[PDB]
């Protein structure tokens, strides 16, 4: 689980 | 020659890297403040490392095919090369001078005493420097850079890599311009066995990443020492 790094890519 | 893909792809990567990297060094101003007077330099550092790290993402986004990949392929990329691709783009700022880095003022400079105030051995840190010294004696053209930094990034050898056959062909579009670009623009000497010395230093990377990877789980077993670090570092490593 990586919200942080997923919300950086999206 | 090199051709018209190729120039694109080249192009694309300059600007991604132009927009990701101030070479003034601005927002410095927004971190902890550095205390030289142990793991007093851990909280400045901690959040540049942080900063650089969402610099990085940024410029993965912009690397042609990246977004191809799945959400999961993208994670496991950026996980595993982080501190890879920021020890390489720390070299625009390394001097050879002092064995520093020079980030616009005497408060922005750190060497050996700041990186070892931030709770990490001369085990680490004299290979650290030996790596950007060698670096920067190859007196790379920007361009060379920033394929160098896109080619670290989309690694297929990286575990947990689902779809390693796509990372494969991404990371050979970026190979091939690379050693066409070298072969076209980088004249001799400068260009003997370029490519081939610049792989290297890929490889000197994984060396650095495994043993920054044990004095990281060292430091961060200490909760008082993981509480000076940020969430997106947290997230990162650990
Ligand atoms: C915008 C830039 C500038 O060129 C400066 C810059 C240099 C970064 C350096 C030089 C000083 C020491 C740093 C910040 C290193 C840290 C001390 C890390 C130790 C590096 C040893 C490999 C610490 C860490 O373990 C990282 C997760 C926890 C804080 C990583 C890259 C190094 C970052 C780069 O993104």
């Amino acid at each position: 689980n990586h919200p942080m790094l997923m919300n950086l890519l999206k | 020659k090199l051709s018209e893909e190729q120039q694109h792809i080249i192009a694309i990567l300059l600007d991604a890297h132009h927009k990701t990297y101030d070479p003034t060094y601005a927002d410095f101003r927004d971190f902890r403040p550095p205390v030289r007077m142990p793991l007093s330099m851990l909280p400045h550092l901690a959040d540049l490392v942080s900063y650089s790290i969402q610099k990085v993402i940024g410029f993965a986004k912009m690397i042609p095919g990246f977004r191809d990949l799945t959400s999961d392929d993208q994670i496991v990329l950026l996980k595993s090369s982080a501190i890879e691709v920021i020890m390489l783009r720390s070299n625009q700022s390394f001097t050879m001078d002092d064995m520093s880095w020079d980030c616009g003022s005497q408060d922005y400079k750190y060497d050996v005493t700041d990186v070892s105030k931030a709770g990490h051995t001369l085990e680490l840190i004299e290979p650290l420097i030996k790596f950007q010294v060698g670096l920067k004696k190859l007196n790379l053209h920007e361009e060379e850079h920033v394929l160098l930094m896109a080619i670290c990034i989309v690694s297929p050898d990286r575990p947990g890599v689902q779809d390693a056959k796509l990372v494969e062909a991404i990371q050979d579009r970026l190979s091939n311009t690379l050693q066409t670009y070298i072969r076209c623009r980088h004249p001799p000497p400068g260009s003997h066995q370029l490519y081939a010395k610049m792989i290297q230093k890929l490889a000197d990377l994984r060396s650095l990443n495994e043993e920054h990877s044990k004095q990281y789980r060292s430091l961060s077993f200490q909760p008082e020492n993981s509480m000076k670090l940020t969430p997106l570092v947290l997230e990162v490593f650990g």
